[PDB]
């Protein structure tokens, strides 16, 4: 029974990092050459 | 005759305009030519009661 | 092996306490509350443009401007022929109820009402006149004046 | 499964304690209070020009 | 009886705010243009 | 009985915020271009 | 739309939306552009206006959902200012409005 | 006859446009030429009820 | 009974973040090029 | 006849393009020439149901 609550807290830590990484979008970079 | 219309009204006074372009101001007890004596000034709903039974209101095209 | 299914569904309910069907219902609740907050009691005033003639005799009544809270009314001064008459100066009583914007050379005053039902008067001096022009300003009526054309009895610098 | 309906309606009542009907009635109460505050006792004076 | 004095103290707070608002009269503003 | 007094305190907090927002009127802005 | 400066007509209506841009361009009766001298906006907390100081186009964005107001626009050759009303949250949004002024 | 279409509606007022290009604004109790008296202004869903039974709505190509 | 009170407090935290994000409207940006 | 294809769809609206190059936008109850009345706009999967039974989808070469 208690192994379910231990497994659930481990999954919530990993799912928070996965969602936070998917939010990040980096701005495009324009390079001018002359 | 002349038709009078309400131009603005606060508690106590009312400003009127006629068909001839004449502008008046009236109080609770006052004389209006062609209408008689002011009986009640109702600031809400824009109605003025007159002793001859006529009711002066806002104009239909300006309200 | 059965424990892994139980831990996944309980974690999803903790990560997302609101269903996608419940997010849609909450957005309808939020915008209905904004609609009732912005609605005006009674009926809104009718936006109109008017034109009056101003008589400087000592028997007549000063003219009336109808205003509304947060709205702009423009007052333009013309002579008897219809040419514009520039403004020299103005004097406003009770500045806590009304706000006036004016470039210092033109003939147009733009007045905004700040309060709901407080009324006052205003003094306006023209360029060629010696007699000042008196107005009264009443807000909160059944009509709001977007623009008033004022006919002044004399002859201005333009004719 | 029936817990989720019960928690949703209770959360809405804490988030919005006033109904859209009650917001409309409160705005009429507020503007009537300013109308009595700005009203003048008796009759206002007549604006005149004299010589 | 006890609720009467509680209502009386609430009206005195609202009446004091109403009276001093009627005392305030602002000075006229004269604008000169050129 | 006591749920009425709890509901009344929540409505007073929301009504104070609603009345305060209706008081605010912002001054007009005149923009001159040349 | 055609704009009438008579003292009996109604001011024109502009339909807006929150977060969207509406462009208003001013033309005369023939159809040539009419440059803008100045403008006066009431309630700046509900609308945002961008304007380069010489052109004849105003770009207005609505900030709130259902709050409406008015606007005064003065043109270069006119003495009569132009009065508009701005209502957001309708069933149509105006991307561009063409305005014919009488003079 | 002349067909009127809703241009914008808030609670209380409604701005209308006609087939002739004429523009009007109406209140709860008001006159429309060719339609009669306004009976109900319903700001949601874009419907205006009229005493003659006709319903003024938004235009089909502009909605 | 007590699981309803725990679920209600979780939805109130998430609904506050959703409403606050819908309030935010960013001002338009005009870019002039020459 | 003229064949219409979905160009973009969100909940509520859908932007359509025809074989003639004409571009339209439609809502829940709307008229399409040669198709009838819009019955259901389903933003997922790119399907629009029409009262005549035809289904408007994305183009095969543009999807």
């Amino acid at each position: 029974q208690q192994e379910i609550q231990q497994r659930t807290s481990d999954m919530l830590t990993a799912a928070t990092q996965l969602v936070q990484d998917w939010k990040q979008v980096e701005t495009q970079v324009y390079t001018e050459g002359t | 005759r002349i038709i009078y219309y309400i131009q603005a009204v606060i508690p106590g006074r009312a400003w009127l305009i006629g068909s001839n372009g004449s502008t008046l101001t009236v109080r609770e007890g006052s004389k209006i030519p062609g209408y008689g004596m002011v009986k009640l000034i109702d600031s809400l709903q824009g109605r003025i009661l007159t002793s001859s039974g006529q009711v002066i209101k806002f104009s239909q095209e300006d309200s | 092996e059965v424990i892994d299914k139980k831990a996944f569904k309980d974690m999803t309910r903790n990560l997302y306490p609101l269903n996608p069907e419940q997010v849609v219902k909450l957005k309808q609740i939020y915008e209905t509350s904004e609609y009732a907050k912005a609605a005006t009691p009674g009926t809104p005033p009718k936006p109109t443009a008017t034109s009056q003639f101003v008589n400087l005799s000592p028997g007549s009544t000063p003219p009336v401007i109808r205003l509304s809270q947060g709205f702009v009314s423009s007052l333009v001064f013309l002579d008897s022929t219809g040419a514009p008459w520039p403004i020299a100066a103005y004097d406003l009583g009770d500045p806590s109820s009304f706000n006036i914007q004016w470039d210092k050379t033109s003939n147009t005053l733009m007045i905004q009402a700040t309060k709901l039902y407080n009324y006052g008067n205003l003094a306006v001096r023209l360029r060629g006149l010696n007699t000042p022009v008196m107005l009264t300003l009443i807000p909160g009526q059944k009509a709001v004046d977007y623009r008033v054309d004022l006919r002044v009895q004399g002859y201005g610098p333009n004719a």
